[PDB]
RNA sequence: AUGAUGAGGUUAAUAGGUUCGAGGUGGAAGCAUGGUGACAUGUGGAGCUGACGAAUACUAAUCGAUCGAAGACUUAAU
RNA sequence: UGAGUAGCGAAAGACGGGUGAGAAUCCCGUCCACCGAUUGACUAAGGUUUCCAGAGGAAGGCUCGUCCGCUCUGGGUUAGU
RNA sequence: ACCGAUAGUGAACAGUACCGUGAGGGAAAGGUGAAAAGCACCCCGGAAGGGGAGUGAAAUAGAACCUGAAACCGUGUGCU
RNA sequence: UUAAGUUAUUAAGGGCGCACGGUGGAUGCCUUGGCACUAGAAGCCGAUGAAGGACGUUACUAACGACGAUAUGCUUUGGG
């Protein structure tokens, strides 16, 4: 695995910063080299929320933040509900992938190779 | 630690010969556009 | 005929335009734009910008067909300095350049 | 580390200033000077 | 180090994921039972698992572009 | 010339939306993190308009800059205790 | 039978910028054209800059404005 | 066809010569300012408030000059 050029512990926080808002907004925009690595993290959260039973909504609770999504309708519902409730459901045939890179061109401060990751 | 001798006009010449710079993939956009990078997304003046 | 465009006193430095111009000279002016677009230096846009002026003379001012235009020559000129200072260590300066340019293309359609 | 001149306003006016130059011979010589030189600004 | 080297580019197992294993840890959560309670027992060699192994085209290796020869003369055998 | 070399001055950021010719660097929002006998809050020396609004992007800012303690225009300090 | 802008007063535009707690020390910086007639208007560009057009005897006299050496930086090429 | 032999062709980049440009401000030409002297006058003011300065004064005002709440000037006598 890689490093990202940050420490243990604030690689894990922002991997997992990181992976929430790709579940709330369903496509970000982002490097290269970060985006290879939250792909395997954001999918074996989406194999936790089609197992669906409370042994697994357990552990997904160690990785999601607390994020409230204001819901279409006025309805409001935190992000670990719109996991086991929504991309549950689109992905009970599908067994793996899940998510998709398309690549861009370079930012102009660096010469940051964009990339956009979507859920597929 | 310091240069003994100036450098001439040939001997810095001969030393950034491979100080150049490459041209790009440059595919093509081709259902509607100019030219993109190869295997990125023609998202401007582009369709691809 | 000949058109040409000039663009006087540009801030970045001569030695850092000279590698992005070396790669469109000699090639027609499709192609050179096409290049401009994807190199990520920071000259490129600018050279970008006086070849759109020289193109748009050769319309307006000598009704060329711009279709089949080739660049004849381009070329980065040094402007005058900048002369800025920096202090480094122990009540001590130190000189520092800010460098200038003058960049000129020129475009054909290569018949007399 | 502490540096030499910390400024002090009555301080500066009051060893130097117009005032000190006048009660002395020898302060009233430099104003002489600065006179004859055209300085703009005296004491 | 970069670059080079090697494995692969859909007529495809290169990487990721998914499934099954190895090995490591050492008996999950929840529920029930006993006990004043701290706790213990059962469900159950359980559950979790980075780099290791095998299978599987679910995701991505698209479309394309560039370079690249046209066998000189003399003499002797044939 | 050395040379596109050394250096860019202690430290945690991520995403979305917006504005704009142009955005890692400006504005808004959510999450995350740091200080907390102090990176908090008052008052003196000292400095003298650096304060506020609107507009701007040549130079300054160790990058960029649509921003600024920068440039332009106009405003702002009220005591019998 | 003195100088002609590194000269001649430190100073042709200053005892000022600036340095110093202070006495005090102390610069750099002249020249469009006869006349401002100082580039209406069009085009590229966010602008800056530029190409045309026009003024003028002359605009490689366009305000960084007489003449414009050398170091130094570049682009093309004949022989190697 | 085979053997033996000789000699070519490349320029990634470099060198010499030539042509065209840029930076930079020498040289030439010039003078708005200075240096040294001659001749003739005159040399030092002030409590009737000096020398030298600070604040202000113009329709629009930043600096210099001039001026002082009669303030970017007032009266009179003579020139024009
Ligand atoms: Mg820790
Ligand atoms: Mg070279
Ligand atoms: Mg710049
Ligand atoms: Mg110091
Ligand atoms: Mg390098
Ligand atoms: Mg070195
Ligand atoms: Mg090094
Ligand atoms: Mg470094
Ligand atoms: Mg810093
Ligand atoms: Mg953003
Ligand atoms: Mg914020
Ligand atoms: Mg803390
Ligand atoms: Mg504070
Ligand atoms: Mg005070
Ligand atoms: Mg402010
Ligand atoms: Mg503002
Ligand atoms: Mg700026
Ligand atoms: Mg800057
Ligand atoms: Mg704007
Ligand atoms: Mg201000
Ligand atoms: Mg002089
Ligand atoms: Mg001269
Ligand atoms: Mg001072
Ligand atoms: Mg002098
Ligand atoms: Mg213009
Ligand atoms: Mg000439
Ligand atoms: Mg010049
Ligand atoms: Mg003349
Ligand atoms: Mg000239
Ligand atoms: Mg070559
Ligand atoms: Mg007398
Ligand atoms: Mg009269």
């Amino acid at each position: 695995y890689r490093k990202l050029g940050r420490t243990s512990d604030q690689r894990k926080a922002m991997l997992r910063d990181l992976a929430t808002s790709l579940i709330i907004s369903e496509r970000i925009e982002t490097t290269e080299a970060r985006a290879k690595e939250v792909r395997s993290v954001v999918e074996k959260l989406i194999t936790l929320g089609k197992k669906g039973d409370l042994a697994s909504r357990r552990n997904a609770a160690k990785t999601l933040r607390n994020v409230e999504i204001l819901n279409e309708d006025e309805t409001t519902q935190t992000a670990l509900q719109k996991l086991f409730g929504e991309i549950a459901e689109r992905y009970t045939e599908r067994q793996g992938g899940y998510t998709r890179i398309l690549k861009q061109g370079p930012r102009r401060g660096d010469g940051a190779e964009s990339v956009i990751i979507e859920l597929v | 630690a310091v240069p003994k001798r100036r450098t001439s006009k040939t001997r810095k010449n001969k030393r950034r010969t491979h100080f150049k710079i490459s041209v790009p993939g440059m595919t093509e956009c081709p259902n509607c556009g100019e030219y993109k990078l190869s295997h990125r997304v023609c998202k401007n003046c582009g369709s691809y | 005929m000949e058109a040409k465009a000039v663009a006087r006193t540009i801030r970045i430095a001569p030695r850092k335009v000279r590698l992005v111009l070396d790669l469109i000279r000699g090639k027609n002016a499709a192609e050179a734009i096409a290049i401009l677009k994807l190199t990520n230096k920071a000259s490129s846009p600018v050279i970008e910008k006086v070849l759109m002026s020289a193109l748009a003379n050769a319309e307006h001012n000598y009704d060329m067909n711009t279709d089949e235009l080739v660049v004849k020559e381009a070329y980065a000129n040094e402007g005058p300095t900048l002369k800025r200072f920096r202090p480094r260590a122990q009540g001590r300066a130190s000189a520092i350049n800010k460098r200038t340019s003058h960049i000129t293309i020129v475009v054909s359609d290569g018949k007399e | 580390v502490k540096r030499t001149y910390q400024p002090n306003k009555r301080k500066h006016s009051k060893v130097h200033g117009f005032r000190k130059r006048m009660s002395t011979k020898n302060g009233r010589k430099v104003l002489a000077r600065r006179r004859r030189k055209g300085r703009k600004v005296l004491s």
